């Protein structure tokens, strides 16, 4: 897994791959490692996938409560604190490593959360297996106050480096662009690798397979 | 605090439980309901008290409250306590199914709920469940069954009965008309329309007032079917025709 | 491998207005078979099926708990459950036991009751949903049937081709692992009907 | 160590058990009864770790007879099997796991005979024949060879004696005598104990 | 009209009209204290004024005060039973700090008053426990909204106000204020203070001295809650009496 | 009225009559006074001796809730002892957690909230005791707080509780404690108690005194008998 | 990591590096271990980042409540005592070493050191972390009674640079703070701003 | 801890007098109205304030439970706020479990279960409010009414509060199933105008609509635009 | 009228709790007993009542520890409850600190445990009055306890029916008790208790029990057999 985030001038860009692996065999080639916490806050998850998904769902619920109770949009520090307190209560057993990003009244805020409850507010972070390659790309080519296009290209290059240099990551690049005014969720932002066309046709004709029993049941419709 | 307490779960000098007596009285006010057993099936029938024109129909039935594949329960009394009891019943049946991987018998289900109702009578210092509700269903052991329940926590198996308003008149009509072991679902429907017309204050059963559901076995799979407005319209038309033919004779 | 104690394999595939779901029949201890009539696919609706592989006791327990919750849902709501909803319910159920988990990897397959749109999914040991558009697997011979399906599968297949595909895949896969086999059953789901067929397979 | 065997048929279930109770090198008892009847027409056979067997069996017996007294009709074998499977499965996660290997047998007037199998992990299964213990490895191949679903009860007893004599010749442990009893519509019937002098 | 049945007057249950007589008696308990408080918000500042009646010289005037500091940027004035008041401000402080610990930012006054009102609701709903005979007035600066004034009551009403009054002279004070806000005004800091002090002095006929009252403020320039000293209060008063 | 039988009720005019009835009780108790001064604080009690049998030091109405703070009570001495236990617990927990001697303001607030919890619920009656706490710290200074059964806590330059609260307050009001010091204050404390004591209604009293200040290095203690005798002599002589 | 604190007349100086490591990989090279518990009270954090952040937030909560209910500015001894009870009660779970410093009117500038195990010790100068080992000698030699604010700042910067060059876990940019009655003056030394010491250079 | 005996108990007639009395308080509550159009549903009520000093924007009688559900009340405001908070918690529990927005029917079932839980439980009074719940699920609108007893009914259109009998008569006179929400809003505003007893303005009332987009409470500007008719 | 009396959590309009006064009246009915002390010794003397001629008289005086003994009055069930509590307190003291528990701290604990129920609904005061007697490093002590949890410290005291005669006798003769031998002290207490008796009745070995504690002497109860020497030299009724 390779997730990455960056702060540009007037918002945040998050990026991630789509390869989910059970062991060393690919299970899902178009996974969504970008989750919804709030309309203005989004998160990307790595580590134990179930832990990440359920934690993000829980905090999304609590922030929905908080936001519609207050009548104002939720903040990022709230999510970060909820997450870190939960994860510390469970003492690292839930293996949810998260990069959390959102835009609120104070400004764009991006957090990296570790399973044991640590946090760090950064301008750019990377987590997962390709985190080191993505950090390399960012430490090389990151500059403060980038334009949106430059930030998108940077994050794409970083996720691509994690893809083409880590076994765990692959298959696609996903992007999410949060700003003060809009949210652009780009699921197939890039397709660096595709499956090659099958040269030979192996379609099996009818009767290729034997059968020892058959039982048809009609379904009533109205 | 002793001063502010009703002290529901106590006996009376005559030996009565006044709270469950009063709950029965409240059920006497509720919209009338009845169920009729037959050789081939059983049917619930109710008087839909909420007959206002503006009311929508966003539910399968107003009162029928299906519980399981093989049983259901119409209601008389407080709708809130009814909803709670129906939830408890569904939980009970699904617990039995989780345990034994067979559908629950109706007698066991009714016994469980009646024990729950009795508990509120005996201890807790809480008010009883002011609900009496019919049960219909099919079990392999005894087949089609009809059961009645009271707030007291006591139940009985009936071939045909009525609860709610004018239940006494309904039963007086049912005793003479019901034929033991000599009924079919059509005849039972007709008798239901008859006693509903006799018991209800409405001059004629509009087919908006009534709600009917039937229970039958088709191809080893029981079905619980709420009769549609056209069906019950045809039924009341047939009943009016029969009443006119009887009157025209004399 | 606690999952390899009972073995087993479950698979699902998608087609044009149709889904197919298949599973082996063997119930066996780590090397000893007991029965060739084990139910690993359980019906959770009119045209929605779930398929479980892993420890057989957890298979049965999960199916029972799921039928419990599902019947309550169908009674309270008054409608049949949607596949995505069942997926979410299963994930919650498995994550309730995140410590001391049910050792099973479910597979759900069905059509949306309103639009009759195909749906397939898989969940991890602890309830990680994984929706796909082509196929999903769970079991010991997963590594085999992944490549087998990657090759044979083609988009927008009709039910005939879908059956031949899933059959060839399951057979050529389970023939190549020890602890699964002893026949295989294939349920085909489409809007009008349900079709179930057992295949002739090597009982070795 | 202990050996159980079950043979379903058209109209009957045949079950057998070894009558040995052994703590260690020594054999304490030679007339141990591993068969518990939960009702008139269903039997429960239990083996495994000591104490867990009798505790669990008596618990299930209590619950089944309680069902009978409360509701007026006995449980079916399928219901009893799923009940004991639930109670066993709930416990393996708990601090008190019952390590018991079971084999249930019953006759239903409607559904006919039935034989169920569940291991200590509580994985249930309906089988035409089944066995437990290390001897099952030897005897299952006999049944797979000579078993037919139309088998008469005399032939079933014969097949049983074949399995047991193979155990006597080929199995290291000493299982001299075996209890036998048949379930059918009439009820549970005890038979002459199969012995090998 | 005002019928009664059972223990409707003795505990919090519905009368035949549904009035909950008890919470009304709790409202009377606020006026039992015998003091009055006034609040008013301007475009850039909010204030709260209240009487400071020392019955005995021996009492330390420093200790006695109905103005409290919930947070750095929140202050409140309590009217009614002093004990229930102190309980409520302690609970408010708890809720503020717990909000900070959980959600990572300073609680808004609206959420605080809503929490306090929900708490008072659980009192007026349950029969065991009486409603607290106090009403709270909160002032604070919301970054987006601006200055804010909210009042709580024993029942649970938690509305937001341009200006408010609480105590024995609540009706007279709000009659006074409704005329002022009906007329347009700029509502600067000095104008707000003058308006509040004039409302209090008019309803009471007191013609206050410096010690006779206390006042607290929040300004967008200085959002921290500040209780003005006797010197600043006298400075404002001398300005008022001159004009 | 039926509204007076529980403290979870309210009068139609807004009053919880149980609390008023409770403070009647402390008003039906022998008086006690505490007078704050520059150096520290002094306490004084009119401990009515019920019988010649009871020993000197019986029914002690002056407690030490902590080393740096003292206590003086009226009303039901049982409830007084209970609240002294509560205060000692609060002080101990505060020292254990925050590492230093508790401030008297916070202590009085905590004690008052514990009192105030009791006047709300019907399961529990209000306390029957009103009491004064007194402490001296070099940073905080002399501090005196009086508490009532209602749970209201206020600081006082001089406080009185009991039957003769009013006359005691007058005699204290003419005192001007602010300039004075403890060694002087003890004497007119004795004077005031000897004044308000009713020889006819109250048969006899044993003066109980306690002080705290810089002279004690911030340690509340009972008066040495030499000074107690000197003050009692001055009081009786001035009494005429 | 390396954290350091020194008491001068009328205040204190806090210094710490900006490196936190997971193994040999630097997850964050600009982390701020200096944490404000209160306006005049600060905390440096060593050990498990999770444990230190958690106990810091809880202490901030408790101390804010205590300060606001007292209506007086809190004490450094009080904050250190809170940290002490927390770290001692959870000494088994928490691998955390803390050093607390602040200013209060009653006692002035104060530094307390709460190492692992939950003991509390007031110190004139106190260092912590993996890198404090390498500079115990430097502080023992260099320290002198009566140092000033700028002198103590330079002392702390030199010490932290010496620790940073040697210790792999410590590194990054030096973050400094000085606390007094006036307020907090924070500054960050990076690159050439950091003091440099000549290598052997044979 | 708390009283453990029911304060609501059966009269010899058989009626829960506490429930009847809570319904009386609801009747004395402020007017409220709901109209289910084919394309949407509208919820409205009057927000009449005792004085101009009160801030209208401070508090809303129309509160959204979710994106696609919002409700309004007549009766006791604090009780309404307890209920709306618990309802939000219930809906989000459903969302955590099923990852699908709750149907309004299940929501009102659950909150009615709560309202039942209070009348039966000990040491408590019933909730002194009745709610109108609106929703858009399965491309269909809904309108429900939850009484203090804990009983939910479904209406095409209805009213609550003062003069609800006359309002319901007027509404039955003026209701058509084929209406769009644009005309439904006018009918609801007219219904409130029947019993408003004043010159209603954007501040004097509050309104919200539910549709395929979701639930939203109309701002005073567009409320004024609708009031122009 | 019945209001303000049925429960303990109800202050009267006159600022009193009637149930506590009633529990005290319960003690005023009980069997009489005396406690007095000197520089070195503390004595507890009791009239043990008999329900009938055949019945043995009630055990008024109890052991708590070697250095402490009590004499009860009123409800013996409440008495035995408090005595078990006190025994456990003293046992905990010896277990923990390996020291005798001081009498003052013990009565402080008793007052606390006796005060908690009288401030709560659905609980009653301990309707018992005690006289404590012990010897500690300070010296002999006599503490009185009431259902009202307040306790007292006294050179001499008597609680029970017709105790006022004993109290006035003790007030008259308090001067000498401080400097007395054990026999003289117990004889004084016995005369005091004799005043409480009806004029018809007279002290006997059967109806009297004595409990004595001192510096070397542990708490010792002298029953009917061994109580005769103490009363052997006593004068007749005037």
């Amino acid at each position: 897994t390779t997730i990455a985030g960056v702060v540009y001038k007037d918002g945040i860009v998050l990026g991630a791959d789509t390869r989910a692996t059970e062991g060393m065999v690919v299970a899902d080639k178009n996974c969504s490692k970008i989750h919804f916490i709030s309309p203005n806050i989004y998160c990307c998850g790595a580590g134990t996938a179930a832990d990440t998904d359920m934690t993000t769902q829980l905090i999304s619920s609590n922030l929905e409560l908080h936001s519609l109770s207050t009548g104002r949009l939720p903040r990022v520090v709230t999510a970060n604190r909820m997450l870190k307190q939960m994860l510390f209560r469970y003492q690292g057993y839930i293996g949810a490593a998260l990069v959390l990003g959102g835009v609120d009244v104070t400004g764009p805020h991006l957090y990296s959360i570790y399973p044991h409850g640590s946090t760090d507010k950064l301008p750019y972070v990377t987590m997962g297996s390709g985190s080191l390659a993505a950090m390399a790309v960012f430490e090389d080519k990151f500059r403060p106050d980038m334009e949106e296009e430059e930030a998108k290209n940077l994050v794409s290059e970083a996720i691509a480096a994690g893809i083409f240099n880590d076994l765990g990551s692959g298959s696609n690049i996903d992007l999410c662009v949060i700003s003060k005014n809009k949210l652009d969720f780009l699921r197939p932002y890039t397709v660096p690798n595709k499956k090659g066309t099958r040269l030979g046709r192996y379609r099996c004709e009818k009767g290729t397979t034997a059968v020892l029993t058959e039982k048809i049941t009609p379904l009533e419709i109205e | 605090s002793r001063r502010y307490d009703s002290r529901t779960t106590i006996f009376s000098p005559e030996g009565r439980l006044y709270q469950v007596e009063y709950a029965m009285e409240a059920i006497g006010h509720a919209g009338t309901c009845l169920g009729i057993l037959a050789n081939d099936g059983v049917l619930l029938a109710a008087e839909r008290r909420n007959i206002h024109k503006l009311l929508d129909e966003v539910f399968f039935s107003e009162k029928i409250y299906k519980l399981n594949e093989d049983m259901a329960c119409s209601v008389a009394g407080i709708t809130s306590d009814a909803n709670v009891l129906t939830n408890e019943l569904r939980l009970i049946a699904q617990r039995y199914l989780l345990q034994y991987q067979e559908p629950i018998p109706c007698e066991q289900l009714v016994t469980a709920l009646c024990d729950i109702k009795q508990a509120y009578t005996q201890f807790g210092g809480k008010r009883p469940f002011g609900v009496s509700l019919l049960y219909i269903g099919w079990d392999k052991h005894y087949g089609f069954q009809l059961y009645q329940s009271d707030p007291s926590g006591n139940y009985g198996g009936w071939k045909a009965t009525c609860i709610g308003n004018n239940s006494a008149a309904a039963v007086s009509m049912l005793k003479q008309d019901y034929k033991e072991g000599e009924m079919t679902l059509k005849s039972a429907l007709a008798l239901a329309i008859k006693v509903l017309n006799k018991t209800m204050d409405v001059s004629k059963l509009s087919a908006e007032k009534v709600e009917i559901a039937t229970l039958t076995r088709e191809n080893g799979k029981t079905v619980i079917r709420v009769l549609k407005q056209k069906e019950v319209e045809q039924l009341i038309k047939k009943h009016e025709e029969e009443e006119a033919k009887a009157e025209r004779e004399k | 491998s606690i999952m390899s104690y009972n073995g087993g394999a479950v698979m699902a595939m998608k087609g044009k207005n149709c889904v197919a779901i298949a599973a082996d029949r063997r119930f066996g201890i780590q090397a000893q078979m007991v029965t060739t009539d084990f139910q690993k696919i359980f019906p959770m609706g009119d045209r929605l099926y779930i398929g479980l592989a892993g420890l057989a006791t957890d298979v049965q327990t999960v199916a029972q708990r799921l039928k419990f919750r599902l019947n309550l849902y169908e009674l309270k709501e008054g409608r049949q459950i949607k596949p995505y909803t069942l997926m979410s319910m299963v994930a919650n159920l498995l994550y309730e036991k995140r410590f001391g988990p049910y050792y099973t990897e479910p597979v759900i397959a069905g059509l949306d009751p309103k639009t009759f749109k195909p749906f397939i999914c898989s969940l991890d040991l602890i309830g990680c949903p994984m929706v796909t558009d082509d196929f999903v697997v769970s079991g010991t011979c997963a590594e085999q049937m992944y490549g087998m399906c990657e090759s044979l599968w083609e988009p927008n297949m009709d039910p005939d081709h879908l059956f031949e595909t899933i059959s060839q895949a399951m057979l050529n896969a389970v023939d190549r692992d020890a602890v699964s086999g002893m026949g295989v059953i294939v349920h085909i789901i489409e809007k009008d009907k349900i079709t179930t067929r057992t295949l002739k397979a090597r009982m070795d | 160590m202990e050996y159980l065997i079950g043979i379903q048929g058209p109209d009957y279930v045949l079950v057998a058990s070894d009558r040995v109770a052994a703590s260690n090198i020594v054999q304490m008892k030679d007339d141990h009864d591993k068969m518990f009847k939960m009702s008139e027409k269903i039997l429960l056979l239990c083996v495994g770790e000591a104490g867990d067997t009798v505790q669990f069996a008596e618990y299930i017996q209590k619950n089944v007879q309680l069902y009978k007294m409360r509701n007026g009709y006995e449980l079916s074998p399928t219901a009893a099997a799923n009940f004991t499977r639930r109670n066993l499965a709930d416990c393996l996660r708990s601090r008190t796991p019952y390590h018991v290997n079971l084999l249930l047998a019953g006759y239903d007037e409607h559904e006919g005979p039935a034989l169920y199998y569940m291991d200590y992990l509580a994985a249930l299964a309906k089988a035409p024949f089944a066995a437990h213990g290390y001897g099952a490895f030897l005897t299952l191949s006999i049944l797979d060879r000579y078993y037919t679903p139309t088998i008469s009860r005399e032939r079933a007893v014969e097949l049983l004696r074949k399995c047991l004599e193979e155990l006597q010749k080929r199995f290291i442990l000493n299982l001299p005598t075996f209890s036998v009893r048949i379930i059918d519509k009439n009820g549970i019937h005890d038979l002459d104990n199969i012995s090998f002098p | 009209r005002g019928s009664s049945a059972g223990f409707d007057r003795h505990i919090t249950i519905f009368s035949p009209e549904g009035r909950l007589y008890q919470v009304e008696y709790a409202f009377k308990a606020i006026n039992q204290g015998g003091l009055t408080s006034v609040a008013v918000r301007g475009k850039d500042c909010a204030v709260i004024v209240t009487q400071k009646k020392v019955p005995d010289k021996l009492l330390d005037s420093s200790t006695v005060t109905h103005l409290f500091k919930i947070t750095e940027n929140i202050g409140c004035v309590m009217t009614g039973m002093t004990a229930d008041s102190r309980s409520q401000v302690q609970r408010a402080r708890y809720e503020a700090a717990n909000w900070k610990y959980k959600y990572g930012y300073e609680i808004p006054v609206d959420m605080l008053c809503k929490r306090i009102a929900d708490i008072s609701q659980v009192y007026t709903q349950n029969a065991e426990m009486r409603p607290l005979g106090c009403c709270m007035i909160l002032i604070g600066i919301d970054e987006e909204q601006g200055p804010q004034v909210y009042k709580c009551d024993p029942a649970g009403y938690y509305c937001g106000f341009k200006a408010t009054a609480a105590g024995v002279k609540q009706t007279e004070s709000t009659s006074f204020l409704e005329k002022k806000v009906k007329k347009k005004f700029d509502w600067t800091f000095e104008q707000t203070v003058e308006t509040a002090i004039t409302c209090l002095s008019t309803v009471l006929s007191i013609d206050f001295k410096p010690s006779e009252i206390e006042v607290g403020v929040v300004t967008v320039e200085n959002p921290k809650f500040r209780i003005l000293t006797e010197a600043e209060i006298d400075a404002h008063l001398v300005a008022l009496a001159e004009r | 009225t039926g509204y007076d039988l529980s403290a979870s009720t309210f009068s139609p005019d807004g009053r919880v009559f149980q609390v008023e009835y409770a403070m009647k009780a402390v008003e039906n108790s022998s008086t006690a006074i505490g007078i704050r001064c520059k150096d520290g604080v002094v306490f004084g009690v009119e401990k009515l001796v019920l019988s010649k049998l009871y020993e000197e030091g019986s029914n002690k109405r002056l407690f030490n809730v902590d080393r740096h703070v003292g206590m003086a009570v009226a009303g039901l001495l049982a409830d007084a002892r209970s609240l002294a236990d509560i205060a000692r617990e609060e002080a101990s927990n505060f020292r254990s957690n925050f590492g230093y001697n508790i401030p008297l303001k916070h202590l009085a607030d905590r004690v008052a909230m514990y009192v105030h919890a009791y006047t709300l619920y019907s399961a529990v009656r209000p306390f029957g005791c009103s009491f004064m706490l007194g402490s001296y710290s070099v940073n905080d200074g002399a501090q005196l707080y009086m508490i009532d059964p209602s749970g209201v806590s206020y600081g006082y330059w001089g406080c009185a509780i009991g039957k003769a609260r009013q006359a005691a307050k007058t005699e204290i009001e003419k005192l001007q404690m602010k300039e004075m010091t403890c060694r002087d204050i003890v004497k007119e404390v004795a004077k005031i108690i000897y004044i308000v004591h009713d020889e006819v209604k109250d048969k006899a009293f044993e003066l109980e005194l306690s002080w705290v200040g810089e002279l004690t290095n911030g340690r509340h203690e009972i008066v040495p008998k030499d000074i107690r005798e000197e003050a009692e002599k001055y009081a009786k002589e001035s009494l005429k | 990591t390396t954290i350091m604190a020194v008491q001068f007349d009328g205040g204190v100086v806090l210094g710490a590096d900006s490196r936190t490591t997971t193994g040999s990989y630097i997850a964050n090279r600009v982390t701020d271990k200096l944490t404000p518990i209160h306006d005049r009270i600060f905390c440096c954090r060593s050990g498990s980042a999770a444990d230190t952040q958690a106990v810091a937030d809880a202490v901030t909560y408790q101390l804010g409540f205590h300060s606001i209910e007292l209506n007086e500015p809190p004490l450094v001894h009080t904050a250190a005592s809170l940290f002490k009870e927390m770290c001692y009660r959870y000494r088994e779970d928490l691998m955390a070493g803390i050093i607390i410093a602040g200013w209060d009117p009653q006692e002035g500038g104060q530094v307390y050191s709460v190492p692992m195990g939950g003991m509390m010790v007031r110190q004139s100068f106190a260092i912590g972390g993996s890198g404090s080992s390498y500079i115990y000698g430097y502080v023992d030699a260099t320290y002198r009674e009566g140092m000033t604010k700028e002198e103590c700042l330079q002392f702390t910067a030199n010490a932290l640079a010496l620790a940073m060059e040697r210790d792999g876990s410590s590194g990054g940019v030096i973050r400094l703070a000085a606390i007094a009655e006036s307020g907090v003056e924070r500054q960050v030394l990076l690159g050439d701003q950091i003091p440099k010491f000549a290598v052997a250079t044979l | 801890r708390g009283y453990s005996f029911s304060l609501t108990t059966f009269s010899p007639s058989g009626k829960l007098v506490q429930i009847e009395y809570a319904l009386a308080a609801v009747a004395g509550g402020a007017p409220s109205v709901g109209i289910k159009a084919a394309n949407g549903v509208v919820l409205a009520t009057e927000k009449k304030q005792k004085s101009i000093l009160y801030d209208e924007r401070s508090v809303h009688k129309v509160e959204p439970i979710t994106k696609h559900i919002g409700l309004v009340y007549s009766g006791m405001g604090p009780d309404y706020r307890v209920l709306v908070h618990r309802a939000r918690k219930l809906a989000q529990q459903y969302y955590l479990v099923y990852q699908e927005p709750i149907p309004t029917a299940q929501l009102v079932q659950r909150v009615a279960s709560v309202m039942q839980e209070y009348t039966q439980s000990g040491g408590v009074r019933p909730f002194g409010v009745s709610l109108l719940i609106c929703g858009w699920n399965e491309g269909r609108p809904y309108l429900f009414q939850s009484d203090p007893s804990g009983a939910y009914f479904a209406w095409k259109a209805t009213a609550m509060g003062k003069n609800y009998v006359n309002g319901k008569t007027f509404l039955e006179k003026r209701y058509n199933e084929d209406l769009e929400l644009e005309d439904a809003i006018h009918t609801a505003i007219l219904t409130l105008k029947e019993s408003f007893e004043g010159q209603m303005t954007e501040d004097n009332i509050e309104v919200g609509i539910c549709n395929e987009a979701g639930f939203r409470r109309l701002t005073p500007t567009e409320v004024k635009d609708y009031l122009a008719a | 009228r019945n209001q303000y009396d049925n429960d303990v959590t109800v202050w009267s309009p006159q600022g009193r709790i009637h149930q506590i006064e009633y529990a005290m009246e319960a003690v005023k009915q009980g069997s009489a007993t005396v406690g007095l002390k000197s520089k070195t010794h503390a004595v507890l003397v009791a009239l043990k009542r008999a329900q009938s001629e055949l019945a043995a008289h009630q055990k008024k005086i109890l052991h708590v520890d070697n250095h402490i003994g009590i004499s009860i009055a009123g409800l013996t069930a409440d008495a035995r409850l408090l005595c078990n509590f006190m025994r456990q307190e003293c046992l905990d003291s010896r277990f923990v600190f390996d020291r005798p528990l001081p009498v003052s701290r013990l009565v402080s604990l008793i007052g606390s445990k006796t005060q908690i129920p009288t401030q709560r609904y659905g609980r009653r005061p301990y309707g018992v009055g005690l006289l404590i007697a012990g010897y500690d490093d300070m010296g002999p002590h006599i503490f009185q306890t009431c259902p009202s949890a307040n306790y007292f410290d006294c050179r001499a005291m008597s609680i029970g029916a017709r105790s006022q005669s004993a109290r006035t006798y003790l007030e008259r003769h308090m001067s000498e008790f401080m400097e007395c031998n054990l026999n003289e002290l117990v004889k004084h207490g016995l005369r005091a208790l004799r005043e409480t008796l009806p004029a018809e009745q007279d002290l006997t070995t059967k109806n009297v029990s004595i409990g004595i504690v001192g510096k070397d002497l542990e708490f010792t109860i002298y029953d009917d057999d061994d109580v005769s020497p103490f009363l052997e030299g006593l004068e007749e009724r005037p």
